[PDB]
């Protein structure tokens, strides 16, 4: 998988409350979080079905 | 809201929540069939809820009016976040005054330290999460564009002015962007960004008002 499914979460710094999906890599499960709407990072996806598609691969 | 408090029964009439499934952003009523919020929040498919403080009952006495169109000002950097306002027309008109009043556009810009009235139904905590099930409120002067540019170096532009405390503890955060910067009766802010939430010398940022309300009523006028 990508690097980037390694790094956590980020919100960033605008302030809306959108769920998004991230590969967190330690329970090797894609999970929801939330979103400030901005500047987001590559570990942010709008499915969870593309989270594991893009970050579940070895 | 963080370090913020329940609002009055319908002191904000002007407040209202975007809707995409669930809210997600805030906004403010300008006239009947208008509302202004952060570029940001665009969203296809937006529906907007009125006059109800408790963000989560259904048949009480909000008003859900879809949006017929939803236009970002033209100019809108998703990376600087400069010119981070837009404009919402609603399918139908809304009724107004009881609990869904519109909010008057500024005649001339604020100034530093100038009292303002900031609310949204965001996150209440500024480390952990917890967001309210009513419309929460805060009291915060405008800052000085001085104290501003020294928090956040490079990233201020002159569509952006802070508001809050440099000693943390209460600003808005997630769920608030959107909503309404209440200066002396006028809409002066838009909630857009900040580095974490009410966190020391990270004061909130929006964006300015005044310096659009051209563009308002020229969309509002063509659209």
């Amino acid at each position: 998988r990508p690097d980037f499914c390694l790094e956590p979460p980020y919100t960033g710094p605008c302030r809306l409350r959108i769920i998004r999906y991230f590969y967190n890599a330690k329970a090797g499960l894609c999970q929801t979080f939330v979103y400030g709407g901005c500047r987001a990072k590559r570990n942010n996806f709008k499915s969870a079905e593309d989270c594991l598609r893009t970050c579940g691969g070895a | 809201i963080v370090g913020g408090y329940t609002c009055g029964a319908n002191t904000v009439p002007y407040q209202v929540s975007l809707n995409s499934g669930y809210h997600f952003c805030g906004g403010s009523l300008i006239n009947s069939q208008w509302v202004v919020s952060a570029a940001h929040c665009y969203k296809s498919g937006i529906q907007v809820r009125l006059g109800e403080d408790n963000i989560n009952v259904v048949e009480g006495n909000e008003q859900f009016i879809s949006a017929s169109k939803s236009i970002v000002h033209p100019s809108y950097n998703s990376n600087t976040l400069n010119n981070d306002i837009m404009l919402i027309k609603l399918k139908s008109a809304a009724s107004l005054n009881s609990r869904v009043a519109s909010i008057s556009l500024p005649t001339s810009c604020a100034s530093a330290g100038t009292q303002c009235l900031i609310s949204g139904w965001g996150n209440t905590k500024s480390s952990g999460t917890s967001y309210p099930d009513v419309l929460k409120c805060l009291k915060a002067p405008i800052l000085s564009d001085s104290s501003c540019k020294s928090a956040y170096p490079g990233q201020i532009t002159s569509n952006m002015f802070c508001a809050g405390y440099l000693e943390g503890g209460k600003d808005s955060c997630q769920g608030d962007s959107g909503g309404p910067v209440v200066c002396s009766g006028k809409l002066q802010g838009i909630v857009s960004w900040g580095s974490g939430c009410a966190q020391k010398n990270k004061p909130g940022v929006y964006t300015k008002v005044c310096n659009y309300v051209s563009w308002i009523k020229q969309t509002i006028a063509s659209n």
